[PDB]
């Protein structure tokens, strides 16, 4: 039923996208509103196939009480496998009451994992970190008495692959009529070649700028003694 | 459309990459420390008043007054919540743009971290920097009285400690007044938070343009597929459907390219913010004009 | 020792603990190879570039089998089955589709190149600042107090090994801001006043090393009626 106040000379109703959303019945002069049928998106949560074949399903943006469907398969709900999150409806996972580090992100602060409890798939609220509380006083201090030497690693990309493309071979192959037809489409391929050449030059420039700081080739002494440090 | 290749797979891949990168940016900015510190129950720090930035337990969200003002200042359109199909079907005769976007395959996903977790992270950082100084950013947290930390910072900028120890009350009063003026300065200025509003405006404008693009003809006889199907002979309808398909594909590609460029810019901004958080909050910086104007003390 | 002086520790701390520091460094270096080998996804950033390039090239090759609304995806079939003035309307569709695919590939490559250039600039700055010198920026050359770094080369990238100093085994103490003596206030030159319960010493920052309070490591510069929390004791000469 429609609450819109159609004027007597009007027969249709349109929206922003210019599609019909209100109609007037030809036989009884009554206004009706048209809405699309229910729909939504589906996501599948799984561990590796090397581990197990169990899965969980997430219906995005769908209230858990509104679940002939387009996908033929159906995952049937039991008493405990249904959960509702601010990201949608989750089926096939049990909501535990503990907190762990996030393993598979789901939505607003909810993560999923594969746990032995019989192995199963569980859902939980991610934990930010360990609780701590430092004692504060206005006449007390803490001072260290020992030290530790630590070594850590950091990885950074520098350059990538340099590629080149031939237009005539890719588009037309060996055909002559195709090449003649392509000849009148402008100079797109010159621009493509220029861009690829620029990228190729920039890669070498990046590597040179990173790795060529010094212009002297120093050598280590033949005797490797540095006060007990092993290099 | 099935015989036009795999453009849509590429579009989905690009959008998924952007979505993951957003969460990565937030995590890298706001998750520096892995310990949740708490402030002592007794709030006395040598005359320094931190009530305007510490969490307020009275309100349910546990936000500081300044954070409350900031969250009230910026207006958000869609938060990624459940804009349920039940809400859109309500037919209140007031059709908003969100329902029109949803009815055409455009959706918004919620962020991984909620506002409460970000507030908790900020509170932990504040408690650590108030009760330990810069020690907790390099190892175990070591207790120290606040005025001694302030004197150490003055020694860092090149002033002896007796200058602070003989002017403690004046410095505390100046700091309190400067903190108090911040809320008034933020509230009075109407366009203070323009950078944050620009992102929302850009996203809304892009989505609205994408939705509006569906009413173009692109040289066909109509913009509605049903009319073409019902008015035209079946082998003659493809020449009209193809034009619409090509136009809509071009619109989608333009939208995706714009989104990619904006994502790159946002990533650069997030990297700068993470560097500033590491260098101005967890320590004292000697770089000129990097953590304010003047000689840096703390942040 | 000069680097320890740089981070704020005296040289005798190193000169009296040379063997322990050397052993700790050797063990830390030895653990690196095991840590790298055991972790399966340690070098994911470098593998991502190769995966992206291979995927893009494979998609570009696979795109050649589309029809784009024509009767066939093979030019020879169209040429051999169709009248010459009628073959252009079919060839044009294929040409346009392939041009669109090429343009999409080029745009993606340009964006990825910009990102890689930003990463390379960051790597060059890190090499200049953490390897050729000692950095005071927090969390720029590792976690802790920076000492030095070593570079290594990797396929399409660089790896930095950062050596840092971390305090441990802390203890509580009672502290005061100034010491009162003969109606005069004394402040430490470098370090902090510390009390073990009965006596008062002056120590340095990141290592516990008590010393007898003397006029040699303090300056007076004031009176004893304005400092809050002052504690009076004896100062020797
Ligand atoms: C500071 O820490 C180091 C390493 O933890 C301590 O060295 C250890 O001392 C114990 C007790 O003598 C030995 O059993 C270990 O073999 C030592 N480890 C190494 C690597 O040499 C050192 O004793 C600590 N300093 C103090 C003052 O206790
Ligand atoms: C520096 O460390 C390396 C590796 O830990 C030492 O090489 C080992 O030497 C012992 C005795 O010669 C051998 O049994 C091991 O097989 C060697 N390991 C490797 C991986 O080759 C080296 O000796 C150390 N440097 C010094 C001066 O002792
Ligand atoms: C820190 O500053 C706040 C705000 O300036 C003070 O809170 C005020 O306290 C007075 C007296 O209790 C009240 O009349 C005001 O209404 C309060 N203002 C607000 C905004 O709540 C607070 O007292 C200060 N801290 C201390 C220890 O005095
Ligand atoms: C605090 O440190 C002082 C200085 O070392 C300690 O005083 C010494 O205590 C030892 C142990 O009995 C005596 O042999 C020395 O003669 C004392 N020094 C002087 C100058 O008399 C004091 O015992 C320490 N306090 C605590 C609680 O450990
Ligand atoms: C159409 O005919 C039906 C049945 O004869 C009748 O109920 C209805 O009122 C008619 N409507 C009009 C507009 O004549
Ligand atoms: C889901 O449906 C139930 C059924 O009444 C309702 O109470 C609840 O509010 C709905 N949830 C949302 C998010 O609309
Ligand atoms: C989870 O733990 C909270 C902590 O108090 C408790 O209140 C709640 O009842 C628990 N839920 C279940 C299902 O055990
Ligand atoms: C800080 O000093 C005040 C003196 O006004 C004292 O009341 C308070 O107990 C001190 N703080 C602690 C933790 O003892
Ligand atoms: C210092 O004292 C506090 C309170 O008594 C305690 O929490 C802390 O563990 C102590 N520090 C050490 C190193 O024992
Ligand atoms: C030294 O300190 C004590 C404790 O506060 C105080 O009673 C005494 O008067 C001080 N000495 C002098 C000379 O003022």
């Amino acid at each position: 039923e429609s609450n819109k106040k159609f004027l007597p000379f009007q027969q249709f109703g349109r929206d922003i996208a210019d599609t019909t959303d209100a109609v007037r019945d030809p036989q009884t002069l009554e206004i009706l509103d048209i809405t699309p049928c229910s729909f939504g998106g589906v996501s599948v949560i799984t561990p590796g196939t090397n581990t197990s074949n169990q899965v969980a399903v997430l219906y995005q943006g769908v209230n858990c009480t509104e679940v002939q469907l387009t996908p033929t398969w159906r995952v049937y709900s039991t008493g405990s496998n249904v959960f509702q999150t601010r990201a949608g409806c989750l089926i096939g996972a049990e909501y535990v009451n503990n907190s762990y580090e996030c393993d598979i992100p789901i939505g607003a602060g909810i993560c999923a994992s594969y746990q032995t409890q019989s192995q199963s798939i569980i859902a939980y609220t991610m934990s930010l970190g360990a609780e701590n509380s430092v004692a504060y006083s206005n006449n007390s201090i803490a001072i260290p008495t020992n030290f530790t030497i630590s070594v850590t690693t950091e990885i950074l990309p520098v350059s990538m692959t340099k590629t080149s493309v031939d237009c005539t071979m890719y588009i037309c192959g060996d055909s002559t009529e195709c090449s003649n037809l392509l000849l009148q489409y402008g100079s797109f391929c010159t621009q493509l070649k220029r861009a690829l050449t620029g990228i190729a030059v920039e890669q070498d420039k990046n590597t040179q700028e990173v790795f060529a700081q010094v212009k002297q080739i120093y050598k280590t002494p033949p005797i490797k003694y540095f006060g007990g440090f092993n290099f | 459309l099935l015989q036009y290749g795999s453009f849509c797979t590429q579009l989905k891949r690009a959008l998924t990459g952007i979505a993951v990168e957003q969460d990565k940016n937030t995590q890298e900015v706001f998750a520096q420390v892995k310990q949740i510190y708490k402030t002592p129950p007794i709030k006395y720090f040598g005359g320094f008043n931190f009530s305007q930035i510490l969490p307020d337990p009275s309100k349910p969200s546990k936000r500081s007054p300044i954070e409350d003002l900031l969250f009230n200042k910026v207006t958000l359109a869609d938060a990624g919540f459940i804009k349920q199909y039940g809400d859109c079907l309500g037919d209140i005769a007031a059709r908003d743009l969100i329902c029109a976007q949803k009815f055409n395959g455009l959706t918004v996903l919620p962020p991984l971290l909620t506002d409460e977790m970000i507030a908790q992270y900020t509170s932990a950082l504040l408690a650590g920097t108030i009760t330990s100084g810069w020690t907790f950013g390099a190892g175990p947290a070591l207790q120290i009285p606040f005025p001694m930390q302030m004197a150490y910072r003055f020694n860092g900028i090149g002033v002896t400690q007796n200058v602070l120890y003989e002017n403690q009350k004046l410095i505390a009063n100046q700091f309190n007044s400067a903190i108090g003026k911040i809320q008034d300065s933020l509230s009075s200025t109407p366009s203070a938070l323009g950078k944050l509003q620009d992102v929302v405006n850009h996203n809304a404008q892009a989505l609205n343009t994408l939705v509006k693009q569906l009413s173009s003809k692109f040289g066909a006889i109509s913009s509605v597929l049903n009319d073409i199907l019902s008015r035209l002979d079946p082998p003659e309808a493809e020449v009209q459907i193809d034009r619409l398909i090509t136009g809509r594909l071009q619109s989608l590609q333009t939208y995706v390219t714009q989104q990619l460029i904006r994502a790159a810019e946002i990533r650069a901004s997030a990297n700068l913010a993470a560097t500033k958080m590491s260098e101005c909050v967890l320590g004292q910086s000697k770089r000129v004009d990097f953590c304010g104007k003047g000689y840096h003390l703390m942040s | 020792a000069y680097r320890f002086n740089g981070i704020g520790v005296t040289q005798n701390v190193l000169y009296e603990n040379q063997k322990l520091i050397a052993n700790q460094f050797n063990s830390a270096i030895g653990k690196i190879q095991d840590s790298l080998s055991s972790t399966p996804s340690a070098l994911g950033k470098l593998q991502d570039v190769v995966n992206h390039n291979a995927q893009a090239l494979n998609t570009l090759v696979k795109q050649l089998s589309s029809k784009f609304g024509a009767i066939s995806s093979v030019l020879n079939d169209i040429l051999s089955r169709l009248d010459p003035p009628e073959a252009e309307v079919q060839i044009d569709r294929l040409i346009t589709g392939r041009l669109q695919s090429l343009q999409t590939y080029v745009t993606q490559q340009l964006i990825r190149a910009a990102e890689i250039r930003a990463s390379a600039n960051l790597a060059a700055t890190k090499m200049s600042e953490c390897v050729l010198g000692q950095s005071k920026r927090v969390d720029f050359c590792g976690k802790g107090y920076h000492l030095m770094s070593f570079p290594q080369s990797a396929p399409h990238g660089v790896v930095f090994l950062h050596v840092t100093y971390v305090p441990a085994q802390e203890k509580n103490f009672t502290t005061a801001p100034a010491i009162c003596h003969d109606g005069k206030a004394h402040f430490p030159r470098e370090g902090v006043f510390v009390s073990n319960g009965t006596h008062w010493f002056v120590t340095q920052r990141n290592f516990y090393e008590p010393q007898i309070i003397t006029t040699d490591n303090t300056f007076v510069s004031g009176n004893c009626d304005v400092v809050i929390g002052i504690v009076n004791n004896t100062v020797y000469d």
